[PDB]
């Protein structure tokens, strides 16, 4: 739901 | 288990008006998650819990970032650019009101008790530690990585500032200002949503869902 | 001088939201009679006294209504002697800001075990608010503002010992009481927009 | 400013 912010968190 | 040393090495790790701010809101967002990481044991924490903390208190870790590093700026604000909004700036978009509040009860106070890095790094890590946000997994260890924030801080201020006794109370009582700033930055945001005249970038637009 | 013994002196002396109103004006007649027993409230320029309760009444309300529902963990206990509840706020279109009162505050205060003098303490360090616009002196305010908080944490570190950040926990309350607080201002001007929410003569001069 | 006033004295 929140797209660039879950993909932010991760990498 | 939450040391001062490794929070200040947060805040160090990383470095007309209303259309600039907003430019300026979006890249320190990207700046923000990055600071979150490097605070202890937040990546410990469930993925959708790490949303919730940043996405509920976003407008006032930036609030905070902004006003201390605007402590050399006199009746302004420098950004996260590079570029400076001055109070006749403000006051000419038609922000004048709210400006005002950063200068005063934010930016002033700040520099008055000279507050540091590590200082200004646990107050933030308290916003970020806030158990009262809305669908949390796990309050009761956001509140203890909370009681251990401000644990490390009492003690930081008792060994490094003996002079000043009540140093640790002044800090915590800039946070009432700060969720005051912050929701009425976010009210501000949010109309100039609606109009569409200022240009909000990707970034941006999510957090104002 | 701010003996913290002066300051519990002080603090011992249909419709939901129009139930909710008419308490919320009846108190504020209580409210301007706990700050005058504050030690060295009445002593300021009424230009000062005037901005210090117009600025805080809706914080120091809210602490007030919530410390008094501790013992009801249900809903709202409201100085009328009506106790609202979670259904009849929610039924009535404010369930959000009334859950968030028994979340953030009700339930917490519960929790701690805060008692009458710790609560007369913040209800005071809330009324002494130096950035205030407009007050003659803030200095004079913050003066007072660290004298309050300066008998609290020595309250709490002989009443509460063995805990240690009990007196940064208290102090940690009085965030989410603004946030509560600013949207009871809003939500308090919107019935008023509206203007078919009945609203008393005392609720009216503080909403200007 | 009224009520508020005279409450005050
Ligand atoms: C309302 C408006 C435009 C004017 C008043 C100020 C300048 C404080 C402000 C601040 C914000 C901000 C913000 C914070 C930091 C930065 C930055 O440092 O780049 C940029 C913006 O967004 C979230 C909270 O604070 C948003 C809007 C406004
Ligand atoms: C928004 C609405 C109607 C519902 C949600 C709650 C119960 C928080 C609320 C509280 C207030 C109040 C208030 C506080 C105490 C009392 C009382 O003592 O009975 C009465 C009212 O107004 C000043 C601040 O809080 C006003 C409006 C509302």
């Amino acid at each position: 739901k929140h797209k660039i912010l879950h993909r932010l968190l991760q990498d | 288990d939450m040391p001062v040393e490794k929070i200040l090495e947060a805040e160090l790790a990383v470095e007309d008006p209303v259309t600039n701010i907003c430019q300026a809101a979006d890249k320190q967002l990207f700046t923000l998650v990055e600071w979150a990481k490097r605070i202890p044991h937040f990546s410990e924490l469930p993925l959708d819990d790490q949303v919730i903390l940043l996405r509920a208190g976003w407008n006032e870790l930036l609030a905070a970032s902004a006003s201390h590093r605007s402590i050399a700026v006199k009746d302004g604000i420098l950004l996260t650019t590079g570029l400076h909004v001055h109070r006749n700036s403000a006051h000419s978009a038609g922000v004048g009101a709210i400006f005002d509040r950063v200068l005063t009860e934010l930016v002033s106070k700040m520099r008055d008790m000279q507050m540091d890095k590590t200082e200004l790094g646990c107050l933030r890590a308290i916003v970020l530690f806030n158990p009262d946000s809305k669908g949390l997994s796990n309050p009761a260890e956001v509140e203890a990585l909370r009681e251990k924030v401000y644990a490390s801080l009492e003690a930081y201020c008792k060994h490094k500032y003996p002079e000043q006794p009540g140093r640790f109370a002044k800090l915590l009582l800039r946070l009432p200002a700060l969720r005051s700033i912050g929701l009425k930055c976010l009210e501000h945001l949010f109309f100039f949503k609606l109009i569409g005249d200022t240009p909000i970038d990707t970034f941006l637009m999510e957090m104002l869902e």
